[PDB]
């Protein structure tokens, strides 16, 4: 639920 | 000295900080600038005070040695004392960003569950950005250099206790007093990364771990690098200032949302790191 509300900063993350 | 480990952990912090911290601003453009009930009002009232005290003018030095100069305008009606936050939005957001790539390459923050790194980065954003802006900060003349930007402080009636009174306007200038190393605020920056009380968090263990290795290195640092006993309590007075920064980054996302609330102006980044729905 966590990454379903920060999907900018989740991708982000996994660059 | 410092035992191999601690030279690493030093190094892959070092390198992470001169990967990903933008000291000249020289990607920084694209950005905005300017232009050229009873409980409404309650709300209107804290807003202002949430930001009469946080004025800066801004300059711009063009290629060609132009000077561009802005300065605020007065408190008066209303509208107008927002004039500067698309602009800032801009700048902390670029910030922002450069703050989430230096924790993407460390490995120590890489292992740790996706939801961790998000709740970490949401927790600390304001103040890894807050440190990185305190050592472009000229405290002879109360300004921030960001290569061809500049903002500077507009001074008042009091001065130099009148800007001591907002907080983190005070902690730019105590920190900045003590003369930190590179090192020294790369360590802060892992410190307050690596909070393991920061709301969200699962791995509490993990990371508080984490947090004292680091603690422990600045502290080993401090002592190899600077024996003199004026440096006898250097280690803890920047944990002190942490747990300060902590309280202040609460303080102004209360503020950031409380103007949010009735001033829209949050970036889409910004909106996930602070909790805003817009
Ligand atoms: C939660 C988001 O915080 P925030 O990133 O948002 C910026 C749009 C934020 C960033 C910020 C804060 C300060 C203070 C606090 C030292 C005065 C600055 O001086 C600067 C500059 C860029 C000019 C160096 C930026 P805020 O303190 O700027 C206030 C004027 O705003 C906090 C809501």
């Amino acid at each position: 639920s966590l990454t379903e509300r920060h999907k900018i900063l989740h991708r982000l993350l996994q660059e | 000295g410092l035992t191999e480990e601690q030279r690493m952990m030093i190094r892959e912090l070092m390198d992470a900080q001169m990967k990903t911290f933008d000291t000249t601003f020289s990607h920084f453009k694209n950005f905005r600038l300017p232009g050229v009930s009873r409980e409404e009002a309650a709300k209107w009232s804290q807003v202002r005070k949430d930001l009469c005290s946080l004025k800066v003018s801004l300059q711009l030095r063009g290629e060609d040695g132009s000077v561009w100069n802005y300065k605020p305008p007065a408190d008066s009606g209303g509208k107008e004392i927002f004039s500067l936050l698309p602009h800032m939005a801009d700048m902390s957001t670029y910030m922002f960003k450069g703050i989430i790539s230096f924790a993407k390459v460390i490995s120590y923050f890489r292992d740790l569950p996706i939801e961790d790194q998000i709740s970490l980065l949401k927790g600390a954003a304001f103040e890894l950005c807050q440190l990185r802006f305190n050592t472009v900060f000229n405290a002879e003349t109360g300004t921030w250099e960001c290569g061809r930007l500049s903002y500077c402080l507009e001074d008042t009636a009091g001065g130099f206790q009148q800007l001591l009174l907002e907080p983190m306007l005070k902690f730019h200038y105590m920190l900045k007093k003590l003369q930190l190393h590179e090192e020294e605020y790369v360590l802060m920056q892992a410190i307050s990364l690596f909070s393991p009380d920061r709301p969200g968090v699962l791995q509490h263990r993990v990371v508080d771990q984490l947090q004292e290795q680091f603690a422990i290195t600045l502290k080993s640092y401090i002592e190899c690098n600077r024996p003199q006993p004026a440096h006898r309590f250097l280690f803890l007075k920047i944990m002190a200032m942490l747990t300060e920064l902590r309280s202040i980054n609460a303080q102004h996302t209360q503020r950031l949302l409380r103007i949010q609330d009735i001033h829209p102006f949050a970036t889409p980044l910004m909106q996930e790191l602070f909790g805003i729905t817009g």
